[PDB]
């Protein structure tokens, strides 16, 4: 009951803000064009912190709703919460929904994704305000937060000596610059990621393996040359 | 203030002449072409730093002549090696002209 | 420790393909070539292998990257040709066990533009047979035959030790990927399967996508089962007499 | 034809009710559950349905959603009154810090009548009611009465919920925001707030 | 912990899976004369939590 | 199948909403505007989808009607989802005057086309001229300046009307304008020849006319 | 009959740029240079000053091409300094008539990221007046200001 | 578009052309030339964007190159010139 | 739409969904002798209805 | 549909002994007329006459 409910939403909710921190440092310092800097901005609402205190100190004041036994537990959360913040409407939906809405923690998070731009600070990324080749770079970056993420999350249900496979795309790489092509090596490299990208030949990176194609017509159909370069450097 | 300027280079452009100069052989003898022997011949004539944009545009120049026949064998064709340091490529010799 | 790896990728009667191999590199492979040369082919076949399902597969044109479905065309049938088609990943995971994974497709006939897909997967292959070798016999003529699954499926049973496993379904196949470290999540349902195919397709025609920005929590965050089924235990026997009474 | 998501979105029980709210000027803020989700998921469909009417639909950026006319609006428009913005502006200016420990989020009546009185010129006051009007009793009972009217107009607009009862208590919506000053780098948002109200 | 090591370690933690970890052990002397409600052997134990 | 138009929607329905008239249509008719025969292209529409759009219409409890003369209109229920009003008692007495000049065959030779003049006299001429003007000021008693403000009202009234789509102006003069027939829904309490009490009480339960 | 032609392009007080005039040439103008250089922004001014219509402008990422957004932000106001701003076209005649259309652009001050623009054109300028000095007035030790 | 108009213009003018790219970087060599030597037949203008110098022997072309600088941004401007 | 098409390139989706719009222009001799067959039309359409 | 309105009784009705020529397709059409399934909206079209 009460105080020990909110001490694990706490605890989860803290765990979930350390490992969040963990994995923005990996991505301090990447240049993407005038694009320095990236985060996850992790935040707690308002009207959820709130009920966490309430559910947490001011239990007395609330038991008749807890204990009456004519609801059950999360029938009394959804009852709290619209005793709080009572401008709050109800879509007609059952008190039982809202209450398991009120037990899922992730419901409790605010998140964003946040760019430090040139001499200004961090501001949201949104496509609008981004150059073509920062918007590239920025999905990059998203994209790493994912799998880690994901890695993370499944390792518990995995071999103790497996560490699966971890591989992404580019078409028409040409887009981005060669400090931008840089600075994306050097990510999937601090993050053992593999990388295929393809360029109209206009991007000759020196490490790694390159494929020379040429398609003809060979007995009247179509036939592809391809020829392959590897160990530069 | 007023406008300044920058100029290229043209050196990769005088590389790939001689190479295709001294490519033009194979072709009017109808010769066969491997890829592995020219390039390890041709990388001797520079040096390392430069290898690397040598090998791409001689496989530039060498692809347009003729086509291999093994390439519809199924059989893969292996990895040689050009020069020292490690460096290697992958291509079937050059049979139909 | 010592993370695993995607070895090589190989396509089978393409448009443009008859058999060719790709031996792809640690870090880094690149692709070159002019317009229209077949770059973007290649990544369709390893999409299509990693994620065998008709309903999410759509290859859509780099310019107008994000617009909506537009045309009943998904843009797939047109890179096959007559005949029977192949598309195999090679895998070597931190048990350095050599695992083949891949997909027979082809050519549905009729007016509309519709293809047939089948997953399977080998395991225990030596290391001296190469896949092109497995899937063509070397007739008399110029050109090899490309065989079918039953050739396939005889010719793998005789071998010693080697295990050919075809699927009927792609949950199993996500299933057994997912068990031998080839990609990172379990794909337990179609959502999943759409998430994960989400994540793909961004990567590849790149950018801020919206779909991940609009659902971020949805992405980011691990789904907790400890804060919840102590209390659906506890609320079981309320559950159960209102559902008596009603 | 049309699109197979937008059939669906407004084949949805809960259209009707939400179009008859938009066409008012209605804002739909994170409280109203069931209508904010059916927003979030389908505005890309939405989106398009009311550009048909030269009508623009736009999510703020604090969250709440709600439409914006065009010249060509096939939409009657309507205009609000100069003691509506001044009375938006003021609820702005109470959606502030201490708010949260001075009320709870439930405000009264009178708070708003004796912030309108202390921080507004008499001149526009003036203007408000009526030129002829001079510091009078009964100019001030009809600036009450104008107060609770526009009050009210706002209630509708979805600025601002009364508490059930008969009482005039009632607490801000974060849409209030709409009536808000602009924000740049490290300004202080009470700082620009009585900028604007000045 | 992983299916694995799972065994392992219950097997080796025995009886005491389910105690506590408390860093000190002195502060609870004061307490436990207060412990008539809990299951019959407890189990302690010391270090960072 | 599944992603299929008629798992939500019947396709002639969608058909309908997809048109390019129905955003025009949908808003002048939410507006109270009557619908009679001369604007083709969307009394065509009207006709062409006549019970889909009553249907969709009845999820907002109002009823999408047709009166016999052929003119379309919206009577929204007691529950009603969209706003209702009544119109007031000088809009009545220049509406039933105007239903009476579209039957009178005695001035049929001015081919449609009155002026507001005609209309004020034709007014004047069967109601009640000074307990009539009561209305527009307590205290007129026949004075030109009251019966100046009584033209100007009468003037006011009949813009509104246009608005409502029972009079046309003439696209160069706004002193003349020709009817329509949604005029006849002023005659509505005499088209049968029955007790005047009952058929009131048949119009306020049918929600087509109220009390003041 | 000789073809009328561009000239140049003017930009005054824009993000990034103060002051600066791209000359065009007869067949092709490329622009070069990193990620976040200014390339886009450049073809941003010169089609606002060709069509300063305000309800169509809409300047997407090449990302995203072809996806009917209706986005929140049509992304010219990011694009502008504070103060006034400018952008103008120098255009040969094919009567060999020297013109020059422009609009004056400003932020709007408000929450709303608006903005105005007041078109105009320049007719029978000497030929030795260049755009960027006539828009300009020298205050100080070269110090221009822009002026109204 | 300029067929249609013929008749309402004056005799003596004939309308500027001018079309755009961005991305220029997409296209490779040949599919370039094939679109300089279409434009410059029909006598129309182009103006082309690239990361990359992608034509160094046509036209006139400009490189950028933004600085940080004094707490505010600044852009400066260089020609390039297809031989030295 | 012209100008935006060639700005991002590529076949633009609504350029060549009404590409008789964009191409083939308008002839006022032709409307001139359609006025009279219009009216007659106009008429013919009050009666059906 | 040119040719069934051009071509009138009286002359061409020796002509109208082919089988895709008759007078009643001109109300035939009156199905048509009612709604074509156009898509995009600018200036106004309606209709097959
Ligand atoms: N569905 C299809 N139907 C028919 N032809 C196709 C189809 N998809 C691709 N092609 C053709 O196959 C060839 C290779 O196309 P592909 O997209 O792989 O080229 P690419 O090398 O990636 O080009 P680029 O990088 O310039 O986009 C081209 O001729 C293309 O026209
Ligand atoms: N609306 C905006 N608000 C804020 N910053 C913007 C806005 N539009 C562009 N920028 C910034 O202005 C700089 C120039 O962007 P722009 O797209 O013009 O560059 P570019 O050289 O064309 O780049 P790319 O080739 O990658 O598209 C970049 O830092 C971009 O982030
Ligand atoms: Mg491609
Ligand atoms: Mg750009």
């Amino acid at each position: 009951s009460s105080k020990s409910v909110a001490n694990i939403i706490r605890k989860t909710i803290q765990r979930e803000q350390n490992r969040i921190r963990m994995l923005n440092q990996g991505l301090q310092a990447v240049s993407f064009g005038q694009v320095r800097g990236v985060r996850l901005n992790v935040n707690v609402r308002e009207s959820h912190a709130i009920l966490l205190d309430v559910l947490s100190e001011q239990q007395e004041q609330h038991q008749d709703l807890f204990n009456s036994q004519r609801l059950t537990f999360s029938e009394a959360m959804a009852k709290l919460y619209q005793r709080l913040n009572p401008q709050v409407d109800m879509g007609q939906r059952l008190p039982q929904t809202i209450g398991e809405e009120l037990l899922d923690y992730r419901n409790y998070l605010e998140l964003d994704v946040e760019v430090n731009r040139g001499s200004d600070g961090w501001l949201k990324a949104e496509s609008g305000a981004l150059s073509t080749g920062e918007a590239i770079g920025t999905g990059m970056s998203i994209l790493v937060m994912v799998v880690q993420s994901w890695e993370e999350e499944s390792r518990r249900l995995r071999g103790k000596d497996i560490s699966p496979c971890r591989l992404l795309f580019l078409d028409e790489a040409a887009r981005l610059d060669a400090k931008s092509i840089a600075t994306l090596f050097e990510l999937c490299e601090r993050l053992q990621m593999q990388l295929i990208i393809a360029a109209p030949e206009n991007i000759s990176p020196e490490k790694g393996t390159t494929y020379k194609l040429v398609r003809k017509v060979f007995k009247n159909h179509e036939h592809v040359h391809v020829v392959g370069l590897r160990g530069f450097g | 203030l007023e406008l300044e300027y920058e100029e290229f280079s043209e050196i990769n452009d005088q590389l790939a002449a001689m190479i295709e100069k001294a490519l033009l052989v194979y072709q009017q003898e109808q010769r066969p072409l491997d890829l592995g022997a020219v390039l390890r011949d041709y990388l001797a004539q520079h040096p390392l730093p430069r290898h690397f944009d040598v090998a791409r545009i001689l496989v530039d120049q060498a692809v347009r002549l003729g086509v291999a026949e093994a390439d519809f064998s199924g059989l893969p064709a292996e990895w040689l090696a050009i020069n020292d340091y490690g460096a290697k490529v992958q291509a079937h010799v050059i049979d139909t002209y | 420790i010592e993370r695993g790896k995607f070895r090589s990728l190989t396509l089978v009667n393409w448009n443009g393909f008859f058999a060719r191999t790709f031996d792809l590199d640690e870090l880094v492979t690149t692709l070159s070539g002019g317009n229209g040369a077949g770059k973007s082919t290649t990544m369709a076949a390893f999409v299509t292998a990693l994620i065998p399902d008709l309903t999410l597969l759509h290859f859509r044109n780099t310019t107008e990257a994000g617009a909506t479905s537009g045309s009943r065309d998904k843009g797939l049938h047109g890179k096959l040709r007559a005949g029977v088609c192949y598309s195999t990943l090679d895998v070597i995971n931190s048990r350095h066990q050599r695992v083949v994974v891949g997909v027979r497709l082809q050519q549905v006939a009729g007016r509309d533009r519709k293809v047939d897909i089948k997953p399977f997967m080998i395991q225990g292959l030596p290391t001296a047979i190469q896949p092109t070798q497995l899937l063509t016999e070397n007739v008399g003529e110029r050109q090899a035959r490309v065989l079918p699954l039953n050739e396939l499926k005889d010719r793998l049973d005789e071998m010693e030790g080697v295990q050919f496993k075809q699927f009927n379904s792609i949950t199993d196949y996500h299933a057994q990927m997912f068990d031998l470290g080839v990609i990172p999540k379990r794909l337990r349902s179609a959502s999943d399967r759409s998430k994960f195919y989400r994540l793909i397709e961004a990567s590849l025609y790149g950018g801020i996508s919206s779909a991940i920005t609009r659902s971020l929590r949805d992405y980011l965050l691990p789904e907790n089962s400890g804060v919840r089924k102590a209390f659906q235990d506890m609320e079981a026997a309320l559950r159960e007499n209102r559902i008596t009474l009603e | 034809f049309m699109p197979v998501k937008l059939a669906q979105a407004l084949a949805n029980s809960l259209f009707p009710e939400l179009d008859s709210q938009l066409r008012a000027g209605r804002h739909i803020g994170i409280d109203d559950l069931d209508n904010h989700a059916f927003l979030m998921d389908f505005q890309e469909q939405l989106e398009e349905f009311y550009a048909r009417y030269n009508v623009e639909l736009i999510r703020a950026p604090e969250g709440f959603f709600y439409l914006r006319p065009r010249s060509t609006t096939l939409i009657p428009r309507s205009v609000l009154s100069e003691l509506d913005m001044m009375v938006g502006k003021i609820l702005c200016y109470l959606y502030l810090s201490p708010e949260r420990l001075a009320n709870q989020g439930i405000f009264t009546s009178q708070e708003l009548y004796e912030e309108l009185i202390s921080l507004a010129d008499e001149g526009k006051l003036m203007k408000f009611v009526n030129q002829r009007s001079s510091g009078s009793d009964l100019d001030k009972q009809k600036l009450q009465e104008k107060v609770r009217t526009t009050l009210n107009r706002l209630r509708r607009l979805g600025m601002v919920y009364f508490l059930p009862n008969n009482n005039n208590k009632f607490t801000i919506t974060e849409a209030v925001f709409r009536f808000g000053a602009d924000v740049r780098s490290g300004d202080d948002p009470r700082e620009i707030q009585l900028r604007m109200i000045r | 912990i992983t299916i694995d090591d799972a065994p392992y370690f219950s097997a080796l933690y025995g009886p005491a899976r389910h105690g506590i970890v408390v860093p000190d052990l002195s502060l609870v002397r004061p307490h436990l004369e207060t412990l008539e409600d809990c299951p019959e052997d407890l189990y302690l134990i010391e270090g960072d939590p």
